[PDB]
């Protein structure tokens, strides 16, 4: 009732509030790569900015179909933040399958790029955006592929069971080419200019991109990189606190948020510093190097897993 | 609280209304939007039997694949189509009217086992008796839905994942086959 | 080269007795002599005129209410030919300035539409008694005013009224002023604008149009479901002009088996 | 540049005068063919007929010319204009260069006799 | 046979033909920064023709300054 | 009515919803450069890290109601000038960058030039200078955001 | 009513919302594919549709030990040798004609 | 099993009764598909096994590998000829 109404607003205005603070994010940092002061500021009223060009976009021109499609892309941009968990067993909804429907969104993400260009046809458009599509499905799938490579050490859908496995180590440090594969992948999903040929309600795919961003980056944090897990911290509060009370609880889960904010800020850092530093793909070196290249390492990675585990006892119990 | 019961019977109405609108449309694209949209009234149909894991397969792979690869054929295609006219269309309707009536009809006949043809008919409809649901504590590891598809593909039926494996070798060397022009 | 086809003569002399002389040959560069201001030329009317009067050189006097929608009229005069100045109906200093230098001065200040400022009787007779009554102290030749059709003194509308008011009250303290009459107009019976504004140049400058209600309405005579399917006193030939027709305006298998598609 | 542009040809002079006029022909069978196109094209206000009068009163302008190499360069000349008329190259402000007495009458006095020229000096 | 359709790809206007991704001809316009710089330099004198050297190519400015004065 | 209770005087407009999008018109400001010859790269000499105008909102690296036409406007782009004015959202304005896109400039009495973007576009500001230094420009973008807020339309 | 469920009703309302300023703050107003661009989306769906074939192998990967293992290497065996087949036959690959074939200038 | 039925006979009658183009017949194909997997489905739950769901996840897989097949056959039919037709092929 209002228990929980109360939660669901503190989450989506705490959500909706960091995805406009990276719209001011990208801007300074990309300033200080190339020495310019780029925007005057960043507080409070820092958010003046992206609020004042946000009404502003809302000024120009457009010239049924064309309300769905914005509309689309940005609900499904905006469901799949319940699932992530933020602390331990902290959901906004609890579900045993929350890959399951984390993958289900990342697959139900792709209309957009389909239906936005039927809007203001012409030929050569309308070849570019299947070409956007092509590429967005096509690293689609390695993304759902290293998804299966993570949850075989798992086994189980639930993602703070994932976590809470991953407590003793993080999958990432034995996994490592994976996450180097899976952060490309990561910004193949999104049009991030090294793999940007098919760019190079305009505000929701403007904020729908964004948020995008950001929740490929809560992807990523919770099962390559710890969740919300930093360190044991079983030592230092046996020290500070004397029993368990509401600002004993508030102390642990503002560590665990901190935990988890620390990854997906410097993973989202990493999106803008790999933006500035390299030029954009052909397109047949983009569907290249998705298929013939490194999806044949998918698959060995894929099959040299299964037997690894098979050479010890050591098959994950559900 | 009540409000809470027709759920069913709802989004048995919706995909009646759902299918009327796949093919009473002007553009090819505006069926397949009808058509994702009946995608996703089965999947509320199919949570609310009790599968939640099938309503996301169904998310994954029919709103999934094969709806971008329907849209995408529509773009990059151009396909002549007409209007559903009065002048060509009014001619199929004392057909229709004969074959919605025998085949949905006949199509809830054989859920019986009676010989009566219309004792068979009745028992389709004669269905309002709710089901006592008791506990018991028998099972001990959360052997969900998938975990159990994941020991019958594998143990029982490894065979039919097994000849799947040469029919998805089909899928993938099929349009290869077709399409290419080697040379 | 381009010529005066806007004039009759190249010295000319105007009623007050100023003498003017056109300078070298119609066109933009040139200058016919002739200052005229035009009273509402931001609107839909006036942006005709003085594209056709600052065409040749005329020196046009703007005076503009609001800065933005006078910009598109810089374009369609050389350097010092058209002149913004801004005014009020309200301050009598304001029409007291726009009207020191010109030779002819027109308005178009015609408004259908009742404000919080000013209501039909506002805009119409008595902003045109301001505006003439500082005519007739300058000594203007040639005022024009261009009223409504159908403008009678007594009517039920308002606007007809007020208009017959405003010719009423302009023709009796102005004698030389001239009282034109136009139909509904269709830039882009009815008359098309480009015509009115040709009219109204043709009214400007020559004599013996003095004192003379001019009747501007076009060729053939309509009803409004009659439009709606197709979209689905002196006339015209005192001033030798033929308006143009409503009508005429009212637009303004085996190849594809031997190409290649799949490439 | 290997390849030419899409309905150019070889600039090529005639040594006879009837090989010319069979080539002056087929071009302004190609005029009027294309006639068509330049009003959806170029979208004009009026009628492909005065689209077609005008390229046939234009072939009139030069309809008693004598010297062969100046048929010559008059052919080359007209060739030039279908092919940037044919395609979008001309815009539609150039295109209506072509017709400036029909769009719009500026005004009284046109001028005949001596007089009327004589009252503004010749204009 | 091989349909093309034409686009319209400083101030350049560049048409190119294109089949599928392929170019098969490219036709690249020209012109719409000519403003008679050729001309107007035989009314003027040497002191006065030499800034009409880097009004073009203006960025590399003093070596078109330098062709014209040696 | 009968008569009238108007004042026969009233003060000079110079003597004398909507809002938070024209405070965004404010703030943020992306003129849709028509650099055309020497004065575009003095324009990006603004989006130089030297003259950055990053601060109040000046980006010019390319639907926005502002234009700046900067150097020589030849015979053949008056309509291409023109169509790309008319595209642009209603309450536009343009600022003339250099000599040769005002009055002509250099090539004032060459054949195949108009004489100043005044045969075409309604401008409402100039920036002087035949390569007017960025210095210029910038100070003129500021008279000119002066003219946009006095506006308040 | 528990707090899953207000989330994925109450977002299509903030984008209604969003939708709807948009609507009161704003002004209005075949060639020929090549063959890749088809392949990639048709062939993408055998690759798809494999990964949920694995999907219930994943879950129930502690059960069927050193069995059901075995099934779904020859199951992913199979599968390669379909994928080396578009490999080596350059499926994805589009060409065209920029080279001169570079045969050698033969006189007389 | 009224959703299931349903969707068939309609989608059935969307097959037969058209005349316009060649994709209503597609998507109306594969929502036969759908609406045999609605009777299944139900049957699984309500019998209280898997080995209706069994046929489920196997016919999800031929419901797709039957696209890709069929669509290559249209680009086939496509390639050859230059716009399919609105009466049929
Ligand atoms: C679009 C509809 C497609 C439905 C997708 C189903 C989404 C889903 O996964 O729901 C899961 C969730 C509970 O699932 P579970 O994992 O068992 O939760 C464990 C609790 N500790 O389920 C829930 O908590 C709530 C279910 C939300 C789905 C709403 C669909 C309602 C359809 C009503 C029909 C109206 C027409
Ligand atoms: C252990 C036994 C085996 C030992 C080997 C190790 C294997 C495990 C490692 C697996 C991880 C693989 C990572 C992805 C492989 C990339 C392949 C590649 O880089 O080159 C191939 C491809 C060009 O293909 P090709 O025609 O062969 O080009 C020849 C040019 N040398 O190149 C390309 O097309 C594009 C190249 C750039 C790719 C996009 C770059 C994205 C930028 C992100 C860089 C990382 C940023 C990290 C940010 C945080 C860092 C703190
Ligand atoms: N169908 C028609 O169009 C008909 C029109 N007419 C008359 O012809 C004339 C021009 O026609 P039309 O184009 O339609 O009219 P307009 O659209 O031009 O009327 C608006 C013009 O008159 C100005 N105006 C109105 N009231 C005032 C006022 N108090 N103070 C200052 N300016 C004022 C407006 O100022 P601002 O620029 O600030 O808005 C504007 O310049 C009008 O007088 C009209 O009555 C005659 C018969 C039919
Ligand atoms: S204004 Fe001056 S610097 Fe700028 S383009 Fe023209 S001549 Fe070159």
């Amino acid at each position: 009732m209002i228990i929980n109404i109360v939660e669901i607003l503190i989450f989506l205005v705490c959500v909706l509030f960091s995805v406009a603070y990276l719209t001011v994010a990208e801007r300074k940092t990309l300033a200080y790569m190339q020495r310019r002061l780029g925007p005057n500021f960043v507080g409070y009223y820092g958010l003046l900015q992206a609020f004042a060009d946000a009404v502003k976009l809302l000024l120009k021109e457009i010239v049924i179909i064309l309300v769905i499609s914005p509309l689309i892309t940005l609900i499904t941009a905006l469901i799949g933040w319940v699932v992530i968990p933020l602390g331990p067993g902290i959901t906004l909804g609890e579900l045993n399958l929350g890959i399951l429907f984390s993958l289900a969104i990342g697959s139900l993400g792709v209309f957009g790029s389909l239906l936005s260009g039927w809007s203001s046809n012409s030929k050569y458009s309308l070849l570019g955006s299947i070409r956007s599509t092509a590429q967005l499905i096509s690293y689609e799938l390695i993304l759902t592929s290293i998804f299966i490579i993570i949850i075989m050490f798992v086994s189980s859908l639930n993602i703070t069971t994932i976590i809470e496995t991953q407590r003793v180590v993080w999958y990432c440090i034995p996994l490592l080419p994976l996450l180097l594969i899976f952060f490309i992948a990561s910004v193949a999903e999104t049009a991030r200019p090294p793999f940007d040929l098919t760019e190079s309600p305009f505000v929701f795919f403007f904020l729908a991109e964004y948020s995008n961003i950001i929740l490929i980056s809560a992807f990523n944090g919770y099962l390559l990189l710890g969740g919300y897990l930093s360190f044991n911290y079983s030592y230092l509060f046996n020290i500070l606190f004397n029993d368990y009370s509401y600002v004993s609880f508030l102390f642990e889960g503002l560590i665990n948020s901190s935990a988890y904010a620390i990854k997906l800020v410097f993973l989202m850092f990493s999106f803008i510093w790999v933006r500035a530093a390299f030029p954009r793909f052909t397109y047949d070196n983009l569907i290249n190097f998705c298929w013939i290249i490194l999806l044949p390492l998918l698959f060995g990675i894929f099959l040299i897993i299964p037997s690894t585990l098979y050479i010890f006892d050591s098959f994950p119990t559900l | 609280m009540y409000l809470t019961y027709y759920f069913i019977e709802i989004t048995i109405f919706l995909a009646i209304l759902c299918t009327i609108f796949i093919i009473s449309a002007k553009n090819p694209m505006v069926s397949i939007l009808y058509m994702i949209a009946l995608f996703v009234i089965a999947a509320m149909y199919l949570y609310l039997i009790g599968l939640g894991i099938f309503s996301l397969l169904y998310i994954m792979i029919y709103i999934g694949a094969i709806a971008v690869l329907f849209l995408f054929i529509i773009t990059l295609l151009d396909i002549n189509s007409t209007e559903l006219s009065v002048k060509s269309n009014i001619r199929d309707l004392p057909l229709v009217l004969i074959s919605l009536i025998v085949l949905t009809i006949s199509g809830l006949m054989i859920y019986s086992n009676d010989s009566i043809l219309i004792n068979k008919l009745l028992e389709a409809f004669g269905n309002d008796y709710n089901t006592i649901i008791t506990q018991d504590w028998f099972n001990i590891e959360n052997t969900t839905l998938l975990t159990t598809i994941g020991n019958v593909l594998l143990t029982n039926n490894a065979f039919i994942l097994l000849v799947l494996a040469i029919v998805l070798l089909l899928g993938i060397i099929g349009p290869i086959s077709i399409t290419m022009k080697h040379k | 080269m381009n010529s005066f086809e806007n004039l009759a003569q190249d010295v000319n002399i105007t009623r007050s007795g100023k003498t003017l002389i056109a300078k070298g040959t119609g066109g933009r560069s040139s200058r016919t002599g002739y200052t005229a201001t035009v009273f509402g030329a931001n609107g839909f009317l006036g942006s005709y005129l003085t594209a056709k009067l600052a065409k040749h050189g005329t020196t046009v006097v703007v005076p503009y209410r609001e800065e933005m929608a006078k910009r598109h009229l810089k374009v369609t005069g050389d350097l010092g030919v058209v002149n913004f100045l801004e005014m009020d109906l309200r301050n009598l200093e304001s029409i007291d300035e726009a009207v020191r230098h010109s030779d002819i001065v027109v308005n178009l200040i015609g408004r259908e539409y009742e404000t919080k400022n000013f209501n039909y009787y506002d805009v119409h007779v008595e902003g045109a008694r301001r505006i003439a009554e500082a005519v007739k102290k300058h000594n203007i030749a040639r005022y024009i005013h261009v009223s409504a059709f159908n403008a009678e003194i007594d009517s039920p509308s308002e606007f007809n009224h007020t208009k017959g008011l405003g010719e009423q009250v302009t023709k009796d303290i102005v004698p030389w002023a001239t009282i034109v009459r136009p139909a509904p107009m269709f830039g882009r019976n009815p008359v098309h604008v480009i015509d009115v504004a040709a009219a109204l140049e043709r009214i400007c400058f020559d004599d013996s149009t003095v004192a003379q209600t001019f009747e501007l309405y076009g060729p053939q005579k309509f009803t409004q479901k009659q439009i709606i399917d197709m979209v689905s006193a002196k006339t015209f030939n005192d001033l030798d002009l033929t308006p143009m027709e409503l009508p005429d305006l009212m637009f303004k298998e085996n190849k594809e088996k031997t190409f290649v598609h799949i490439l | 540049a290997i390849i030419a542009t899409a309905f150019a040809e070889t600039v090529k002079f005639s040594g006879s005068k009837q090989e010319l006029q069979k080539r002056t022909l087929a071009l302004y069978r190609q005029f009027l063919r294309g006639a068509p196109t330049f009003a959806d094209l170029y979208e004009v206000q009026f009628s492909i007929p005065t689209i077609r009068t005008k390229i046939r009163q234009e072939f009139e302008r030069h309809r008693f010319v004598d010297d062969l190499s100046i048929q010559n360069v008059l052919y080359a000349k007209g060739h030039m204009e279908y092919q940037e008329c044919i395609n979008f190259w001309k815009q539609q402000a150039q295109f209506l260069k072509y017709f400036p007495e029909e769009d719009d009458i500026q005004g009284r006095h046109q001028p005949s006799n001596f007089v009327d020229k004589f009252l503004k000096n010749r204009a | 046979r091989i349909r093309a359709f034409t686009i319209n790809f400083g101030v350049l206007r560049l048409i190119l033909e294109l089949s599928g991704e392929e170019i098969i001809r490219s036709d690249p316009h020209v012109g719409l920064l000519h403003r008679g710089t050729e001309k107007l330099i035989e009314y003027k004198t040497y002191m006065q023709a030499l800034p009409y050297f880097d009004r073009l190519d203006y960025v590399s400015m003093m070596t078109n300054e330098q062709v014209f004065s040696l | 009515v009968s008569s009238s209770s108007m004042p026969t005087d009233f003060p000079l407009p110079s003597q004398q919803l909507d809002a938070v999008a024209n405070w965004a018109r404010q703030g943020s400001f992306w003129p849709v450069t028509f650099g055309l010859a020497c004065c575009a790269v003095e324009m990006m000499h603004v989006s130089a890290p030297r003259y950055d105008q990053d601060r109040l909102g000046i980006i010019f690296r390319a639907q926005s109601d502002i234009m700046i036409v900067a150097g020589t406007l030849t015979n053949k782009m008056a309509p291409v000038l023109r169509q790309v004015y008319d595209q642009m959202p209603e309450p536009r304005w343009v600022i003339s960058m250099g000599s040769c896109a005002n009055g002509g400039g250099y090539y004032h009495f060459s054949y195949s030039v108009v004489r100043g973007c005044d045969r075409i576009v309604p401008v409402d500001v100039y920036v002087p200078g035949c390569p007017p230094t960025s210095e210029a420009l910038m100070y003129g973008v500021f008279q000119l955001q002066r003219k946009m807020r006095n506006t308040k339309i | 009513m528990n707090t899953f469920i207000i989330f994925i009703i109450l977002i299509p309302i903030v984008g209604f919302a969003l939708l709807a300023v948009n609507i009161l703050l704003a002004v209005y107003k075949r060639l020929a594919f090549n063959a890749a661009f088809i392949l990639v989306a048709i062939l993408f769906l055998p690759f798809d549709l494999e990964i949920s074939t694995l999907l219930p192998y994943v879950m129930s990967i502690y059960l069927v030990s050193n069995y059901g293992f075995t099934i779904v290497l020859l199951f992913l065996l199979i599968l390669i040798i379909g994928f080396v087949y578009e490999i080596n036959t350059n499926a994805l690959k589009i060409n065209k004609h920029n080279k001169p074939n570079t045969d050698s200038l033969i006189y007389k | 099993m009224f959703i299931g039925t349903i969707i068939l006979v309609l989608s059935f009658l969307g097959f037969v009764f058209n005349r316009r183009n060649i994709i209503l017949a597609f998507i109306c194909l594969e929502t036969m598909l759908l609406g045999i997997n609605l009777i299944l489905l139900r049957n699984s739950v309500l019998f209280d096994d898997i080995s209706g769901s069994l046929f489920a996840i196997v016919i999800i897989i031929l419901a797709g590998v039957e696209s890709a097949i069929g669509l290559s056959l249209l680009v086939s039919y496509y390639r050859l000829r230059g716009v399919i037709n609105s009466y049929g092929i």
